[PDB]
DNA sequence: ATCGGATGTATATATCTGACACGTGCCTGGAGACTAGGGAGTAATCCCCTTGGCGGTTAAAACGCGGGGGACAGCGCGTACGTGCGTTTAAGCGGTGCTAGAGCTGTCTACGACCAATTGAGCGGCCTCGGCACCGGGATTCTCGA
DNA sequence: TCGAGAATCCCGGTGCCGAGGCCGCTCAATTGGTCGTAGACAGCTCTAGCACCGCTTAAACGCACGTACGCGCTGTCCCCCGCGTTTTAACCGCCAAGGGGATTACTCCCTAGTCTCCAGGCACGTGTCAGATATATACATCCGAT
């Protein structure tokens, strides 16, 4: 049969456009350059990679193989973005 | 027949019914206050336990408890604090 | 006997009780009627502290007599 | 002859209908997955119980508005209105994570 | 022996000086504890979450609403200078921004 | 062994100087003192000048035996002069005259002056005690004395005297019945009792009054002194240093002040934004208003930056008020 | 119970298919599996398709029994007109021609496809343990074997062979002397043992020969392969999931490794910048050089992005070299 | 004799203006507006008073009366300015 | 007719004379006298062994230079070269100080 | 006649007269090592202990130093670390 | 009794593992502490403290002088871009900054 | 005896030594002419290891023979 | 400035659902009473180091003048971003089924704390010489007005 | 496009003081045993994470139009820089005092550890009302027009 582990690519160019410009928006920002969508793509993915690597590394020293959410406001807490609401 | 699990939800909920007698939280805001507690406990205590390493001393006390609150808090909230400590401390020993 | 308490801002309220009414009945009237806690409650009258364990009789308070409401702080 | 406001005005609106809310702004589904296919760069298999899912997304979320919000004044302090990638770059330098 | 009495009761405190003995005493702070140091910590941290919770709640009766919810939560927090240094890099879930817009992009009359 | 005596205007007082005259400051010594003690009193009386600057001139030589016999020469026989000139059916200025703003500064310092002999002293004290040495200005006070308005049927105590130039201050600016200072420490407390001798001797030298006053040495938290605190119409404390449990001890001794009794202080003993609730009942903050005092710069002795002093005044109105805007819902 | 047989264009073998196809992915089964098959003959030889394109268009149906065994019908018979055309003084093009990349690659990809039952058992491992199972692909795998030239007197061994499917591609496509693949798990090793026999047959099927090679079950940290390892030329592994402490056991198995051998691995077993100094002459990177290969994208089974594979080359002239330059100050 | 104390004032103009010159020329700045001279006394006496009172907390604790280096070090630690080279 | 640089080349010879040594750059008494005048506002009197006040100068210009450092970035990004006020204020609030 | 006040001084001249046999350092550069020792120390242990903390274990063990480090230090530090600190404690067991 | 041998020595160390087990055993930070947690410990911080050793060292030379000096670890942990994000908030006494001049700023040709 | 030490870069060494030397003798030779650490030098000879024990005679090495030097790795 | 139309936002009313607040039973953790040992509190001694004052030399700060470059306002052009509309894509919701893996319980063995004896590693104290700083003199580079 | 002149580098010469190495002596690390609890492992249960399907509709997408805004250019002017003269107070070397930080010897009381016991707080159920959703209407803001 077919291989193992049906593999996800380039998932990024699901945050869109108009979220973008609604995430602008709570910001407060009034006139958006057409050049912000891709800086912003390139930000986020930045971020969510260097909390995910943290938040596996605490997952994988527990011995488990889901990750909760109590890796995920560890990984932040180290980082100084603690997030009040998850279980803390 | 889960095992307990324990937190500050009754202790929150007995401190909300005397400011607002008459006022809810919803179990969203419950969890944040809960996370709110454990997060200054463990600012006071670690900074206590730092204090305490300094000095070469090996006992929390009600000094160091004092000390790291003035530390950690800012201007105005502090004074208050410890009035309130030093209040609880002294209607303790006083018993 | 029908008394009057007297308070600081100049409010006076009217009470109707008996002689024969406890102490513990007489605070618990001041709350009924104001919600103010017997606990910090200091009734003064004639230079006379009141006691828990008197009666109203033991201090010959006689009717249309004025009592004084002097609040105190908690503890 | 339809009627049609000026360019500006639904933006102020939007500001106001956003700043409102406490809503998420980001799709699900595709922040989901996003997450999924950047947990693959570990080799082995993975699960992610689904507050952790929401977590990511609340964290995401709250730290974009809080750069948007440093990249407006980086360009009212340039005179303009628009915002411009240099502005993100110097949101993040200052910030102390770009330098 | 005698009718137990909690330590909070003794101390006249809502929030429970026993339960903070033990947290201090076997989270490896220090090697022993004192006597007044749960007291103390304790009326500290009741005195907080009254603090916070007062305002949260006029944020939710301003709001026409009997509940607090996360977002009265973020009000009180953010609308008072000293609160919001405390909680200066926490991030409340659920609770949104303060309304705020700046007065050059405000439309000109 | 001689003199620099001078002669009193309004009774008979002779004052007494050494030869060599104490050591002060950069510049500063009895020179000044003295030269400046005659520039009050020309101004006290006009008479004095008129017969004080004929002859004469401005500047005089401080270092030197004849120009300061010179002055009292000339000083000590031109009030023999005025004597004369009030021998006859003519009778001087009250002698129950309040001393004037700069001439009562004057006093002061002269006595604080004259007193103290070593004020690096007052420094052996514990570090962050309640027990630290710290002192107020002139200019405070009178702006204390001016903005609470004491009558003749008030009581002043001072916790905390310190060496007393508080106390001394309101007892001869203020019309009340008595006035009291405590003080627990060794150092200040031995300064005080002579300070009280010397400020007597030099106000009747000059010839004006003051109310009654008496500087003890004790506790304030003391058995004995917890109703006279409950017994008292004004109480200055400087709190500054104090910490947390004497202040928290003070508040239980001030909650049995009677009704319109008001406090100063450096820190307060009450939020400045009080509010009430069922929580916070037993706070003394619940029967009390607080208003700042204006920060006048130069107020306080350790620092040069203004200080506020936070007036207190006892009014249990507003505990009322609020259970009977209980009760209308 | 009939057939889907086929003829064999070199040999006379018979292919076997139920007439219940295997079930696959999205669009996918021995549809496109066999009509490509046929393709792949039809480019191998011109006269086949100019017997194979008369009579014919291009696309044919799926599902039905008379399309697929029209197919059949007439490449069987064809096939025979194509032994017909051979019959005579003329012999068929060689036997022992190195499949090409195309042909290659439809041939691992069938034996894959048939061997490998249920694909998500190969996922029954232990979270974060050496076991962690993971492929590489085609593309790879022939940069790799471009990369580094084997001679005739090569020896090749892959570290965790999983299911083969890497040696049977470099056994298919170098001309050494032998193969070797050692797989410690179980899973995997049951579907290794069927791979070899399916590459075998269908391999002679097609008629093109290939190197000899085995794949054994084992464990390349024993006793019996430390000199097998020293023993080599050519070593391909894995070790993206080996953790540090397995790869502080390999690194001290190729020290003795002979001069010019080389390795190829996922991680690094020496970093890229390696200096050299008093304190690190223990390291194993202080006798190789380390060159980072293209990452071509699609390298890997478990993401998308591209992963780089780092050949290693064993040289000891670097250690002498530095100790030579050590005497010259 | 004269009060106890003698007591300083105004002494941040001690910070004189080619001092702060010379700091802007070590930041890299090569043309200084004439109104910088004081906003940099203001965030100057504010970082300051800061640090210090930290000291002095620290210092009162230990129940003494000199500010100690490591009362600095602490100090400066507690607000993520860690600094090498005094005896941390 | 003496010989005098144009403006801007003296003081890019400062830049690099001042960023290759290591010194300090506040006067020392000065900057003692303000460190002993800050800690007069606790009414205790304190004694400052000497080590103490060189590590709060040592942070202290650590610290200016620093701030200096983002003040020149926030201003080239208006398209100026000289550096005002209103780019500390903003280098201040980006920053996390001053908000 | 004082007592006794210790610090890696040693051990850190030993280490430079490996990588550099013909270098010395500054008495002021040697307290500065010094610190960054016991930076990096406190750092890497507190990390630990709360990793243990949150897994309810009472041991520090070689797994949590090992993925402290990996936490704590930057992308291509943290390699070389975990494979120093793996093959000391391969030499040491097996020993 | 037989011959003394240090804990480093048989670890192949130049740092004191007796006395990290030592600190980490007297330190409060678990009830407990392995027997290859000191070993650990101690082999990655000689491992970081010679990796910036090397680095001050090259500039120590490069600048003609055999002895390392503040400056030279302030330049060797800011030219490198991983130690300059170990030590991204410590402050280096008397180390100095990198000579750096913005590129609008230099004169024009 | 003259003996020639052949490396693995195509450089010869020429040392004189007498068949009484010993091993140790003989590894700080080459230390001392080339700076190698003696506990890295692995010798082979006619497919022969040098034991630390034995004695050039034992291995019937004769003048004008050549060695081969091999650099092996520490621990 | 004022006016009118059309659009978006707020306000009042009904209904309904699911989450909050409250009550019950039980069990495990907190309080009570008590004993033993060591940490901290206190008194006394010593000596190092912080504070204060003095004089002299010179480096750095302060002040003022001249001019040029850079900040800032105004104006014009042209492209790129906002608004609205019709079309197309997949998110969300619900409902179902599966089975893996997280969580818990019961044994049992190895590992770490504790202890007593002992000896060498590392610290403080003490010299000695060489690396580095300071200085003078020549060469070189770079800036600016020709 | 190039000379004059100021600033920076580079090459020896002398001196000094701090790095480096050696000695003697405690005291902390190592060795050798013993004990008891933490954690490793096997087995079981049952919750929740994954995968699939269909349907409805909300949100994303692509496109056309015009206008406000970004950006370049030009002109004025004033404010900041470079330099020279004068004035101030930092720095350095020295001396003297005495305070307070650091250490040592005792003693006592406050905290850990133990055993018993009982009530406070947690999980589980259950009812009702606060808040969301939908509709009808008032009105407040925007834009074109006068
Ligand atoms: C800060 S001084 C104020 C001096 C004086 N009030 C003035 O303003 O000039 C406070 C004085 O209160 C004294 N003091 C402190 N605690 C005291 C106490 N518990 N009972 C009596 N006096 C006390 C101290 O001796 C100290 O001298
Ligand atoms: C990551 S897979 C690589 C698959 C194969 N090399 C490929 O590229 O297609 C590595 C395999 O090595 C095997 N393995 C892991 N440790 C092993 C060991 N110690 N001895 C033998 N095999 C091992 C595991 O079973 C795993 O399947």
């Amino acid at each position: 049969a077919k291989r193992h582990r049906k593999v996800l690519r380039d998932n990024i160019q699901g945050i869109t456009k108009p979220a973008i410009r609604r995430l602008a928006r709570r910001g407060g920002v009034k006139r958006i350059s057409g050049l912000i969508y891709e800086e912003t793509r390139g930000v986020l993915k930045v971020f969510l990679e260097n909390v995910i690597r943290d938040a596996v590394t605490y997952t994988e020293h527990a011995k488990r193989k889901t990750v909760t959410a109590m890796d995920v406001v560890y990984a932040l807490k180290r980082q100084g973005r603690t997030l009040y609401g998850f279980g803390g | 027949r889960k095992t307990r699990k324990e937190s500050y939800a009754i202790y929150v909920y007995k401190v909300l019914k005397q400011v607002h007698p008459d006022t809810g939280i919803s179990s969203k805001a419950m969890s944040i206050m809960n996370s709110f507690v454990n997060d200054v406990f463990e600012r006071i205590a670690g900074e206590a336990s730092r204090l305490a390493h300094y000095n070469k001393r090996s006992t929390i006390t009600s000094r160091e408890i004092q000390t790291a609150v003035r530390l950690l808090l800012p201007g105005e909230l502090a004074k208050h604090a410890v009035s309130e400590g030093t209040k609880a401390v002294t209607c303790y020993t006083s018993a | 006997m029908q008394i009057f308490v007297k308070t600081l801002t100049g409010k006076t309220i009217t009470l109707e009780v008996e002689p024969s009414d406890t102490i513990e009945n007489v605070k618990a009237k001041i709350q009924d009627k104001e919600g103010i806690p017997p606990d910090q409650q200091r009734l003064i009258f004639a230079g006379k502290q009141l006691e828990d364990g008197r009666t109203l009789s033991d201090y010959n308070i006689q009717k249309e007599s004025t009592l004084h409401l002097v609040l105190r702080l908690r503890g | 002859k339809p009627h049609r406001y000026r360019p500006g005005t639904v933006a102020l609106r939007e500001i106001r209908r956003y700043q409102k809310s406490t809503e998420l702004l980001i799709r699900k589904l595709p922040f989901q997955r996003l997450v999924r296919e950047i947990a693959q760069d570990f080799l082995t298999d993975l699960r992610f119980q689904s507050s952790a899912v929401l977590a990511l997304q609340e964290a995401s979320e709250a730290y974009l508005v809080a750069l948007f919000e440093d990249t407006n004044l980086c360009a009212i302090h340039a005179k303009r209105v628009t915002i411009l990638p240099k502005d993100i770059q110097l949101a993040r330098r200052i910030r102390g994570e770009r330098a | 022996r005698a009718k137990a009495k909690t330590r909070s009761s003794r101390a006249g405190l809502q929030f429970p000086v026993g339960r903070v003995h033990r947290l201090l005493r076997k989270g490896n702070y220090a090697e022993r504890v004192g006597a007044g140091a749960p007291v103390y910590l304790a009326a500290v941290l009741e005195y907080l979450t009254a603090e916070i919770l007062e305002l949260a709640g006029n944020a939710a009766r301003d709001n026409k609403k009997t509940r607090i919810i996360p977002r009265h939560l973020q009000l009180a927090v953010r609308n008072d200078e000293e609160l919001n240094k405390l909680l200066g890099r926490v991030t409340i879930a659920q609770g949104g921004v303060l309304p705020n817009i700046q007065s050059v992009l405000l439309p000109k009359k | 062994k001689l003199e620099l005596r001078l002669k009193s205007p309004v009774g008979a007082e002779p004052a007494v100087y050494p030869w060599p005259l104490p050591v002060y400051d950069k510049h500063h010594d009895a020179a000044h003192e003295i030269i400046e003690t005659i520039r009050w009193v020309c101004e006290e009386i006009p008479d004095l000048k008129l017969a004080m600057e004929n002859y004469v001139l401005i500047d005089y030589d401080t270092k030197s035996f004849e120009s300061m016999q010179r002055l009292c020469d000339k000083y000590n026989r031109a009030i023999d002069s005025i004597h004369q000139l009030w021998k006859g059916t003519t009778q001087p200025m009250k002698l129950n005259t309040r001393p004037s703003t700069g001439l009562l500064r004057h006093i002061l310092q002269q006595v604080y002056n004259h007193s103290v002999t070593d004020p690096e002293k007052l420094n052996n004290y514990e570090p962050f005690s309640p027990e630290v040495y710290g002192e107020t200005s002139f200019d405070l006070v009178a702006q204390m004395i001016d903005e609470i308005k004491m009558t003749d049927d008030d009581l002043f105590v001072d916790l905390g005297s310190g060496v007393g130039q508080v106390v001394l201050q309101v007892a001869a600016a203020t019309n009340c019945k008595h006035h009291y200072g405590v003080e627990k420490a060794d150092i200040p407390a031995k300064y005080a009792e002579t300070m009280d001798r010397e400020f007597r001797k030099w106000m009747k030298w000059y010839g004006k009054k003051h109310a009654e006053y008496t500087l003890e040495r004790g506790d304030f938290l003391s058995e004995e002194w917890r109703e006279r605190i409950a017994n008292t119409s004004v109480i200055f404390v400087n709190n500054f240093a104090f910490g947390p449990e004497v202040d928290h001890q003070l508040k239980e001794r001030f909650a049995n002040m009677k009704e319109g009794g008001r406090i100063v202080s450096s820190k307060p003993f009450a939020p400045l934004n009080f509010r009430i609730n069922s929580r916070n009942l037993s706070d003394i903050g619940t029967i009390m208003r607080v208003v700042e005092l204006s920060p006048l710069k130069g107020s306080v002795s350790w620092t040069g930056k203004p200080v506020s002093y936070y007036l207190h005044t006892i009014d249990r109105t507003i505990l009322e008020n609020y259970f009977s805007s209980l009760k209308n819902p």
